[PDB]
């Protein structure tokens, strides 16, 4: 899937 | 033996563990209160620290050599697929065999066997898990190769959903081959006595754990209730 808060963390 | 860039690599990856790992344990004040009375009580607690520590996973992540070098889709299929391992790895070192507990700084924070049932787990991976964390702490690890194995652990190629596993595979190599030299030139014996091999075990070990984790995580996020308690992080990493 979409994985935007762990996206996020990774910058 | 151990090259000027091993040292290095070292180095980064002790300096990555300090920036996140807190051995003060100050910011479980911000989780859910851990309650100890069928309920699955201790899972709200359970469930931030766990997403706290995914997120430290994260930022230990970002630091190892090489792992930035991966796209962004190999990235994440390794953080999803090691940090149910990791996180494991981490909490060795609040763990205690004085108590067979994790000891994070107070009673309340001090947590057992029973704690992680009232999580929802079950000896099917509680036994297991202990034994895990023994058999790791006997190993009396130097933090240089604590935190090169976290590393390993994450930059591994057979997990599943990899696009580029020879991409993946150089990193870890290049990992590996700093974790065996480091035993042979820093590690004294008798403690280095098949070393690396035993490592590389625990490694094979985090593996059927984290089998019998997802399958129980699964059957407890099956349970809309159950759910409900987790963070969007933990839903979003570990599954649903
Ligand atoms: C559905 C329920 C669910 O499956 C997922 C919500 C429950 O899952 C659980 C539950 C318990 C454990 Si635990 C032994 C592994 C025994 C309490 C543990 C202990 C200490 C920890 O503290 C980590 C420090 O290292 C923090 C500092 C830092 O990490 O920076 C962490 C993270 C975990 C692990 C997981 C996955």
């Amino acid at each position: 899937k979409n994985h935007p808060m762990l996206m996020n963390l990774l910058k | 033996k151990l090259s000027e860039e091993q040292q290095h690599i070292i180095a980064i990856l002790l300096d990555a563990h300090h920036k996140t790992y807190d051995p003060t344990y100050a910011d479980f004040r911000d989780f859910r209160p851990p309650v100890r009375m069928s309920p699955l009580s201790m899972l709200p607690h359970l469930a931030d620290l766990v997403s706290y520590s995914i997120q430290k996973v994260i930022g230990f992540a970002k630091m190892i050599p090489g792992f930035r070098d991966l796209t962004s889709d190999d990235q994440i299929v390794l953080l999803k697929s090691s940090a149910i391992e990791v996180i494991m790895l981490r909490s060795n070192q609040s763990f205690t065999m004085d108590d067979m507990s994790w000891d994070c700084g107070s009673q309340d924070y001090k947590y057992d066997v029973t704690d992680v049932s009232k999580a929802g787990h079950t000896l099917e991976l509680i036994e297991p898990l202990i034994k895990f964390q023994v058999g790791l702490k006997k190993l009396n690890l130097h933090e240089e190769e604590h935190v090169l194995l976290m590393a390993i652990c994450i930059v591994s190629p057979d997990r599943p959903g990899v696009q580029d596993a020879k991409l993946v595979e150089a990193i870890q190599d290049r990992l590996s081959n700093t974790l065996q030299t480091y035993i042979r030139c820093r590690h004294p014996p008798p403690g280095s006595h098949q070393l690396y091999a035993k490592m590389i075990q625990k490694l094979a070990d985090l593996r059927s754990l984290n089998e019998e984790h997802s399958k129980q995580y699964r059957s407890l996020s099956f349970q809309p209730e159950n759910s409900m308690k987790l963070t969007p992080l933990v839903l979003e990493v570990f599954g649903n």
